[PDB]
RNA sequence: AUGAAAUGGGAAGAAAUGGGCUACAUUUUCUUAUAAAAGAACAUUACUAUACCCUUUAUGAAACUAAAGGACUAAGGAGGAUUUAGU
């Protein structure tokens, strides 16, 4: 049996998001890609360096916004600009988000030497695609 | 298969399509009208309306082919037919007018009548009686009877020949010696019949 | 071969090389030449040709007589004036000299032809082999060249227009040719730059495929001998089929009809 | 901290090969020819031998950057088959999908 | 010290067994060709060694590796029960 990235069935009480519900074979069919860069296109270089930055950028955002992430973040690279689009729960006060945005942007712009912007869409609570 | 089960085997008979409508039996006439609404399989690369195409020889060629080498197997069959035509012309020219009449110089007619002679009618088969298998004489079907004649020919020539002889020279000499019913392949037919004779006692075991 | 028959019946002296590719490939005995140590001698190839040349021109082998003395061995020589048949006889008797008897024969006929004694048809089929490449290797495992071979070198002189008293009839054959494409038939493609320059000015005579009249004549000839034994061959649909598959090519028509 | 002590040894091999690249190029050039006296070539054969062993660039092994796995790595991403499949099967590699055909 | 590092080694088989590769040839061997056609070879080494050995080249600091030639060439003559794959 295949165990890869499959949220298995319980007794109908496990909420799962759209991203979690779909197994790997639905990638490019029902669900898209969380990161969009040009490094895996044919005749393009620096796939390894873009992929390592993604791993870190995801671990950074989880720790910097602990318990405030409704879904996995979406990374969008255009030219040298990096754009982070994160669904965040409305747990923290509003002013705290302004602090963490200023901090996380400046810190990641001086770490990778690129302009990095954070885009936050706040949800009242996690969106449930289906109960499995 | 890449052909859905709704596809129909092609009919590549030139005269059939050009026959007058009234000459066709209504059963044949019915299929033509039905086929206008059906799908038709593409014809094979070896399927043609040629007047020189013989299915029996085309099948015999495929049973000699090794590893998809159709050119070599077809070449060997062409050399065989020629080796038989050249062997009968020599005999015809070196024969009296009376003898000349009997001599057959058509290689296609020597090939067909040679194979038919080798065909075995009844061969032993394993049949289950009381949860036990017995060798009971059975009537061989048409397809199995035809297959056995060709297989026995291609196997006598392939194996039981000198090292320096060639297949067009052993096959020609065997088709000709099976056109007169005096060959090793005919002896193999006489063994299958001889063995069924010994086991005739178990004939009634057959349930069809 | 049609030209060789016309000349043969008028009492010409036929010097017919049946295939010239056989002299540049698949040689199992390749000796060296005493006359010139650079050159090599093909004993078996020369011996076979001489026996055929003897049969064709047996009549003229007593009339023509050598104009010089040829020392085959220390103990054997040909006195001037003796019949040309003696040169041929020694070549067959002693295979070592066979490649040298041929050279004497070609030299004598070329010189004596101009004297008006006889006409000489030098008919070489497969002439493209002379100025091409070989598949023969020296003791060092290095490929030989056509000039090096003795038989090839002698013949290259006979196909030159520096003599008179006869005619040279040449033919090109890509079949059996070495290092040439399957679809090469034109004179420059097969002869090359060396062969073309050697033979010019030459008269090219194109041999085409059977025309409608010739194809019917060939079709009836096979039917006249009972060769086309298939029942449908005599019919108009058989003939039309055989015309398409053969394409009126003489060889292909013979091959297709052979199986039928 | 790197993944393990094996990745640490590999990292040092990569930094000592970069230091000795020009040197090992200039010396090795004197040997890869037939134009210089064999006495010089025999001596250059020992100058290259005398350099430290970790300067040799054939002692570098490509390891997964995240698990330090010596075999199973894909050179375009520098990840093992196990790590690559985890990122690919989650939609985190841009343009990588399963191959159905 | 069950931790860290350096240098040198990690051997072989009158053995059994699994899988693969090659051959046992004539529907074959070699050569040109292009897979068509042609010329030769065709049983003692004819077919036939991706072994051993001998040279050369490629990679490397290191040839112990791989390729290409050279000879040397042994066995094998289509394989007992039995068993694998293919619609
Ligand atoms: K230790
Ligand atoms: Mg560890
Ligand atoms: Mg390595
Ligand atoms: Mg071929
Ligand atoms: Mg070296």
């Amino acid at each position: 049996k295949n165990r890869a990235a499959r949220v298995r069935v319980a007794k109908g009480n496990k909420p799962v998001s759209y991203e979690e519900a779909h197994a790997p074979h639905y990638i490019a069919h029902r669900k898209g890609w969380l990161s969009l860069h040009t490094g895996n296109l044919d005749g393009e270089d620096h796939a390894a360096e873009r992929t390592l930055e993604d791993v870190f950028l995801r671990k950074f955002m989880m720790g910097t916004f602990p318990g405030c992430l409704a879904d996995q973040i979406v990374l969008k690279r255009r030219a040298n600009q990096v754009d982070i689009c994160a669904l965040v729960l409305r747990q923290l006060p509003a002013h705290k988000f302004y602090f963490l945005v200023g901090y996380s942007e400046t810190l990641l712009s001086h770490f990778y030497k690129c302009p990095v912007r954070l885009h936050l869409q706040t949800v009242p609570s996690k969106v449930v695609y289906k109960y499995i | 298969s890449r052909y859905a089960p709704e596809f129909r085997e092609p009919l590549i008979d030139k005269e059939y399509y050009r026959k007058p409508v009234a000459e066709l039996t209504e059963e044949e006439k019915y299929d033509q009208e039905l086929k206008k609404t059906q799908f038709i399989k593409a014809a094979a690369a070896t399927e043609t309306s040629s007047v020189f195409a013989d299915p029996v020889i085309s099948k015999f060629t495929n049973m000699m082919m090794k590893g998809g080498n159709k050119v070599l197997a077809r070449s060997l069959m062409a050399q065989t037919l020629e080796a038989v035509k050249r062997k009968q012309f020599e005999k015809y020219r070196a024969a009296s007018a009376e003898e000349q009449a009997t001599i057959e110089r058509n290689p296609y007619r020597i090939f067909h009548e040679a194979l038919k002679n080798c065909e075995p009618v009844i061969g032993l088969v394993p049949i289950l009686k009381g949860g036990h298998f017995y060798q009971v004489p059975v009537p061989l079907a048409d397809r199995r009877r035809r297959f056995l004649a060709m297989k026995w020919m291609i196997t006598e020539c392939r194996e039981n020949k000198p090292r320096r002889t060639l297949m067009p020279e052993k096959l020609s000499h065997e088709l000709l010696e099976a056109f007169h019913n005096r060959g090793p392949v005919i002896k193999r037919k006489h063994n299958m019949h001889k063995m069924a004779e010994a086991n005739r006692a178990l004939a009634h075991y057959r349930w069809w | 071969c049609h030209a060789v028959h016309f000349c043969a019946r008028h009492d010409w002296l036929i010097l017919h090389i049946p295939d010239a590719h056989l002299w540049v490939k698949n040689c199992r005995e390749l000796l060296q030449s005493t006359h010139n140590k650079q050159r090599f001698d093909q004993p078996l190839e020369a011996s076979t040709w001489l026996k055929n040349f003897k049969t064709t021109n047996e009549r003229f082998l007593s009339q023509i007589k050598v104009q010089e003395k040829y020392v085959w061995n220390k103990r054997e020589s040909t006195e001037k004036g003796s019949p040309l048949g003696e040169v041929v006889e020694q070549g067959l008797t002693r295979v070592r000299n066979a490649t040298d008897a041929v050279g004497v024969v070609l030299k004598e006929l070329k010189a004596q032809s101009a004297l008006g004694l006889f006409h000489l048809l030098v008919a070489v089929d497969g002439v493209n082999a002379l100025w091409g490449r070989t598949t023969l290797k020296k003791e060092d495992r290095t490929l030989i060249a056509p000039e090096e071979l003795s038989l090839v070198h002698n013949l290259r002189k006979m196909v030159k227009n520096d003599w008179h008293g006869g005619a040279i009839v040449l033919s090109l054959s890509q079949t059996g040719s070495l290092f040439k494409s399957r679809t090469a038939y034109l004179p420059h493609e097969l002869l090359g730059k060396e062969g073309f320059n050697a033979l010019e000015p030459f008269l090219p005579i194109l041999i085409p495929n059977y025309n409608p009249k010739e194809f019917e004549s060939s079709f009836q000839y096979y039917l006249e001998n009972n060769w086309l034994q298939h029942e449908k061959a005599s019919t108009e649909e058989g003939r039309k089929e055989l015309r398409f598959l053969s394409n009126c090519n003489p060889e292909q028509l013979e091959r297709l009809c052979a199986s039928l | 901290y790197y993944v393990d002590w094996r990745m640490l040894r590999d990292l040092k091999r990569r930094k000592m090969a970069y230091e000795y690249a020009d040197e090992r190029l200039r010396i090795n050039s004197l040997r890869k020819n037939t134009i210089l006296p064999k006495d010089l070539q025999e001596m250059a054969g020992d100058e290259i031998a005398a350099l430290p062993r970790d300067s040799c660039p054939v002692r570098i092994r490509n390891r997964c950057v995240m698990t330090s796995r010596p075999r199973g790595v894909k050179r375009r991403w520098r990840l093992s088959r196990i790590v690559f499949r985890h990122l690919a099967d989650h939609g985190l590699l841009s343009g990588v999908q399963r191959a159905i055909w």
